[PDB]
């Protein structure tokens, strides 16, 4: 039927396949994430503390491995790219989630952050990709409100007619003004998110500080919920 | 034997079977096609769906002879040797279906309630191995009737196939096995699995109130339909088995429950109709695939 | 200042008429017509994907 | 790359011995391995073959049950276990390296050899012509060869190989699969053939080309060699 | 004094406008049509874990290289569907690959900004990284060999560059684009090449000198693919507005447009046939179309994929055409 050398070649191919199966096992059990944010956002501190608490000049992309409850995560960010984004964002339409970090103590560069989030949310290739948003640098906002020199109503007209939602949970005990401010910020972002979701992807908010030590668990919980939603869709339950 | 008669025996199983053939055969073919489409996309549930469809299709292929048999007042004249094949392929089929339903339930529970774990148990190879094991084990367990005689000539113009009135004596313990390890065990596993799924879904944050109610209604319908199809038969079967072991001499109860027993057997086929509907044609994706397939023809 | 120089160098070159280009392309397509398997399918004993 | 192997010495008839071949300088785990032997003045004959993954083993007819071949990948060593050694097994054993994929070149490296002295059908046959040709430097020579069954396959490949053994050392590959010059050979050598008869030609001889030329076939196991021709 | 630039632009426009008297449709109106073209799949190549971005045929028309997001290069044997090699990369986001004319090396690159060159013929039996070229400040989107010692790359930043592989440096740098450069194609005689960017324009360069030679415009949106006609005097492009176009170098014009009202997705790959009679194009609606290059009428469809078609290539002897998709399969058509 076929000669000796061809049999040896077929043997070589079968061994190559075995290795690929092994690799597939290692790849179906790792969850991939993408880290997006601006220069003033403290995403560098997040990545550094996450790299420490667990376990090349024009380089383009970074890596970070960390593990929570024996589950593996990759977290990527882009280093030396230009300002435009519409082209390389297509490579990431199969990641599990997008982590978005915004600074909440600027009051001046915040409208640009809202526009950037709006552009990520409505991208054509990112439908069915969820977003975990971190409203980072909370304490700076605390001193800024307490001192009182810089108002917020001047930059945003509709702040006066706003009042705290009934389901707020201010935990440690702090002055109510900071609570009103931070919930107003979150409501802006969530309004953009709720505009045109269509039930295919969701947005999970969080209030964090860049130094605290509970971010990995937040990502773990949110990813749990995302994968559960996908499995409900796949196994013909809804 | 003891002379037992049913006035409605020749009018109700025949009609039910002539309806089940015509409605079920196309539906099971379409369900097989949809399950194969799912398998071609590396999904571990299409294997169980195909196995269920095959187990239904062999039963539907078998039923014409039983339809002929019931029309002659409990009588079979095709001959010995047809009884063993066509009767052994008449009960093991429902016990295959009840096992694959449990397999589907356990897979769904592992996928929803425990995500991010047990990735080695949700591959196609593991599913094929489990399917082979369940086929082999269930064909082995119900292989007792093949060894004994299965043709009985009564004194009141009958020729029964695979049953005798009164029972033989080795059939009682097979009946208790059939009612306790072939029905109750998979049903309890199914109920526990779907209860866990509902708790896990209530945990969710990205699912709105309406979808949770929809999942509740589709999870309860499955349990209810399995119970309503398989309950009265097994209840009468256990009632007969218990009384026989109590007093083999007494034969009064057989006469009163003859007609109910045969109608209860008739009722089971609605399950092989039902599964094509509950597991394929209510979901939108399978429905779309079916529509495309019919459009091609 | 560089854009002007580049454009100026990009202007003063030689063009031909479009009909000449069309004729050349059609001529090339007609000359190599027999050695093109996807247009004229090779008999099903000479292709290696039989 | 180098393969250095050892075992052997005088040994009594009826006993048993174990041979080993140590490999270094290349990826041992993705190559096949052969054992090839030759008598104190006769030609070469094939002994065994073990493939990558250890899922395929072959033996010659004269050692079908006495010998046994095995490998040890992480330790990077090859073994040959001999039992019930007769007196026709006195020879020198070689360790050869071979890989198989589209366009590869089998039998490309040969190791040095361990001497072993023992005190006192339906298979292709390859025939060499008169085994002596006198030559003067600068001329051209035309060593020839012949076969019984046609070596051409329906693939379009012809499986014939050529080797050279200078007086001092172990053989070298020259031509693989009837028309290809092996890596490192000068462009003087060239070979051709016609399906059953074959020919190797040397253009302008040099002082380092004298030796014995062996042929080989690889169409189906076992692999037969031929007597070879000497040049003086 | 930008008015000089504007006036020179108007002058170039006028000089272009003069030379057009007949269109290609009119001249080709009097030739027979190609008719229907049925092409059926022959092989299917399985083994990739994730979506496929690039592939490139060998010069002998039998071997084939493909790249995937999982971090693999696989070298196939098209006739028998065996696997010859599997090169694991160090960065998983690969976006291009190339296969050298001699058959000794392969190349790949991506979001890491590095072009990596691999050696396929070593004394040891493995495949080892020969060299890494650094110097770009953005993602590499295409790479093509000239010979065993020179390579041409295109980057996310506006620049294309030509490297020397022994001493890894840039001999020449091509500047002049405004957006991201996405594709590349070498002339058959290897003295010119064309590149297509995201500012809806394409340029022809001169390798020996390093100056931009001509600039073509149209297309209203991004350009995603580009390819030379076999002659060496024309090239065809594919865009995100669901149109393809054909330009000619000497006339400095545009000749024909391939578009239909049903198609509303963008093109991702373009390739010609051996004679230039057929233009093959991939689309985002899961299907690949076959166009008639001289009459602008569809001649056939290749519909066999379950996601978008990302790469496409025609062999040097014209026997086969291969296509790869985001469902992680390659299909050899004939």
């Amino acid at each position: 039927t076929l000669s000796a050398e061809d049999k040896a070649a077929v043997e070589r191919s079968k061994m190559i396949e075995k290795q690929l199966q092994k690799d597939k096992q290692v790849y179906r059990a790792t969850h991939r994430l993408l880290l997006l944010g601006a220069d003033n956002s403290g995403k560098s501190t997040i990545v550094k503390q996450m790299r420490i608490y667990h376990v090349v000049k024009t380089s383009g992309i970074f890596e970070t491995k960390f593990q929570v409850d024996k589950v593996n995560f990759h977290m990527f960010d882009v280093g030396a790219q230009r300002d435009e984004r519409r082209k390389w964002i297509q490579c990431f339409n199969d990641v599990t989630a997008i982590i978005f970090v915004v600074d909440s103590s600027d009051y001046n560069r915040l409208q640009e952050a809202l526009n950037d989030f709006k552009s990520i949310w409505n991208n054509r290739w990112l439908r069915t990709i969820s977003v975990i948003l971190f409203l980072n640098k909370q304490d700076l906002l605390a001193e800024k409100v307490l001192a009182g020199k810089s108002k917020i109503e001047d930059y945003f007209p509709e702040f006066a007619r706003y009042t705290t939602p009934e389901d707020a949970t201010p935990e440690p005990g702090e002055d109510p003004r900071v609570t009103r401010a931070k919930y107003f910020i979150r409501d802006e972002f969530l309004r953009i998110s709720t505009a045109s979701g269509d039930g295919r992807h969701y947005c999970y908010p969080h209030f964090t500080c860049s130094v605290d030590t509970e971010n990995a668990r937040r990502i773990f919980n949110d990813c749990r919920d995302i994968i559960q939603r996908m499995h409900l869709r796949q196994y013909e339950l809804l | 034997g003891c002379h037992v008669d049913s006035r409605v025996d020749h009018l109700f199983p025949p009609s039910l079977y002539i309806f089940v053939i015509g409605v079920g055969l196309p539906t099971n073919c379409l369900a097989l096609w949809a399950a194969y489409r799912q398998v071609q996309q590396r999904n571990e549930l299409g294997v169980y769906l195909m196995n269920l469809s095959i187990a239904d299709l062999l039963y539907i292929c078998t039923l014409p002879l039983w339809v002929d048999y019931f029309l002659h007042h409990d009588n079979w004249i095709h001959g010995p040797g047809s009884c063993k094949l066509f009767g052994f392929i008449f009960y093991t089929n429902i016990y295959i279906s009840i096992a694959f339903l449990c397999c589907i339930s356990v897979d769904r529970y592992l996928a929803v309630a425990h995500p991010l774990r047990f990735a080695r148990l949700r591959r196609v190879k593991t599913a094929v191995a489990v399917s082979s094991v369940v086929w082999a084990t269930e064909l082995g367990a119900n292989s007792a009737p093949l060894f004994h005689d299965e043709l009985f000539r009564d004194r009141y113009n009958h020729t029964f196939c695979f049953e005798k009135f009164p029972m033989e004596g080795w059939v009682a313990w097979m009946n208790l096995y059939r009612v306790f390890v072939g029905f109750l065990f998979p049903w309890a596993l199914m109920l526990l699995s779907y209860r866990g799924i509902l708790r896990a879904v209530r945990g969710s944050v990205s699912t709105e109130r309406q979808e949770k109610a929809k999942i509740k209604r589709l999870a309860l319908s499955l349990i209810a339909i399995v119970l309503v199809c398989f309950a009265p038969y097994h209840v009468l079967l256990l009632s007969r088995s218990a009384i026989y072991l109590g007093r083999p001499w007494d034969c009064g109860f057989e006469e009163r429950v003859f007609s109910a027993y045969h109608s209860s057997l008739a009722f089971t086929s609605l399950n092989c109709v039902a599964d094509p509907i509950l597991y394929c044609l209510v979901n939108e994706g399978a429905r779309s695939d079916v529509a495309k397939a019919l459009h091609n023809l | 200042r560089k854009l002007v120089e580049q454009l100026k160098m990009e202007a003063n070159i030689d063009r031909i008429k479009v009909s000449k280009a069309a004729a050349d392309l059609m001529a090339y397509c007609e000359a190599h017509a027999k050695e093109d398997p996807l247009l004229t399918p090779v008999p099903a004993s000479e292709n290696p994907f039989r | 790359v180098q393969l250095v192997e050892s075992g052997g010495g005088l040994v009594q008839p009826g006993g048993s011995r174990k041979l080993s071949c140590s490999a270094s300088g290349f990826a041992f785990s993705s190559f096949g391995m052969h054992w090839v032997r030759q008598a104190p003045e006769k030609g070469l004959e094939w002994v065994a073959y073990i493939s990558s993954g250890s899922g395929t083993i072959y033996y010659a007819d004269t050692v079908k049950g006495r010998f046994t071949i095995s490998r040890d990948d992480p330790k990077n060593t090859l073994f040959l276990q001999m039992t019930s050694l007769r007196s026709e097994d006195t020879a020198m054993y070689y360790c050869v390296r071979s890989i198989y994929y589209y366009g590869s070149s089998p039998f490309d490296f040969w190791g040095q050899g361990t001497t072993l002295t023992v005190s006192a059908s339906a298979d292709i046959v390859m025939t060499q012509a008169t085994s002596s040709v006198p030559v003067t430097p600068g001329e051209s020579v035309s060593i020839s060869c012949r076969s019984s069954k046609s070596l051409l396959h329906s693939n379009g490949n012809t499986y014939l190989y050529w080797f050279l053994q200078r007086p001092g050392q172990s053989p070298q590959l020259l031509i693989y699969r009837m028309s290809n010059l092996a890596s490192g050979v000068p462009d003087r050598f060239s070979g051709s053939g016609s399906g059953t008869a074959f020919t190797l030609t040397i253009s302008r001889l040099e002082a380092e080309d004298v030796g014995v030329y062996y042929c080989m076939q690889h169409l189906e196991y076992p692999l037969t060699f031929g007597a070879g021709t000497k040049l003086e | 004094l930008r008015q000089e630039a504007e006036q020179l632009k108007n002058q170039i426009r006028d000089a272009r406008k003069a030379c057009a008297d007949a269109t290609l449709s009119q001249i080709t109106n009097n030739i027979d049509p190609v008719g229907r073209i049925q092409m059926r799949t022959r092989r299917t190549l399985r083994g990739h874990l994730a979506k496929i971005y690039a592939m490139h045929w060998g010069t002998d028309s039998r071997l084939l290289v493909s790249a995937s997001q999982d971090g693999k290069l696989i070298i196939w044997d098209s006739y028998t569907t065996n696997k010859v090699h599997a090169i694991p990369l160090r960065s998983s986001w690969v976006m291009t690959c190339a296969y050298a004319p001699s058959g000794n090396y392969v190349a790949c690159g991506g979001l890491d900004n590095i072009c990596s060159i691999y050696n396929l013929k070593t004394r040891e039996g493995n495949v080892r990284v020969s060299r890494e070229l650094a110097g770009h400040t953005g993602y590499l989107s295409c790479c093509r060999f000239l010979d065993d010692n020179q390579i041409v790359t295109s980057s996310g930043d506006t620049t294309c560059a030509l490297w020397d592989i022994e001493t890894g440096q840039q001999t020449t740098t091509f500047t002049g684009h405004t957006g991201d450069v996405m594709s590349l194609s070498l002339a058959p005689d290897t003295r010119l090449f064309v590149s297509g960017a995201c500012d809806a324009s394409a340029k022809l360069w001169d390798v020996r000198e390093g100056m931009c030679r001509q600039t073509f415009t149209g297309h209203e949106s991004d350009i995603n693919a580009i390819c030379f006609f076999p002659n060496g005097n024309a090239f065809a492009t594919g865009s995100d507005d669901a149109t393809c176009r054909l330009f000619d170098l000497r006339a400095d014009q545009e000749l024909m447009t391939y578009s239909h009202d049903n198609i509303i997705c963008g093109i991702t790959s373009v390739s010609f046939s051996k004679s230039g009679r057929l233009l093959l194009a991939g689309y985002d609606d899961f299907n690949c179309n076959v166009w008639d290059a001289l009459k602008a009428d569809r001649a056939g469809v290749l519909a066999g994929h379950d996601n978008r078609v990302s790469c496409l290539g025609v062999t040097d002897d014209g026997m086969a055409v291969a296509t790869g998709s985001w469902d992680s399969f390659l299909k050899i058509w004939n």
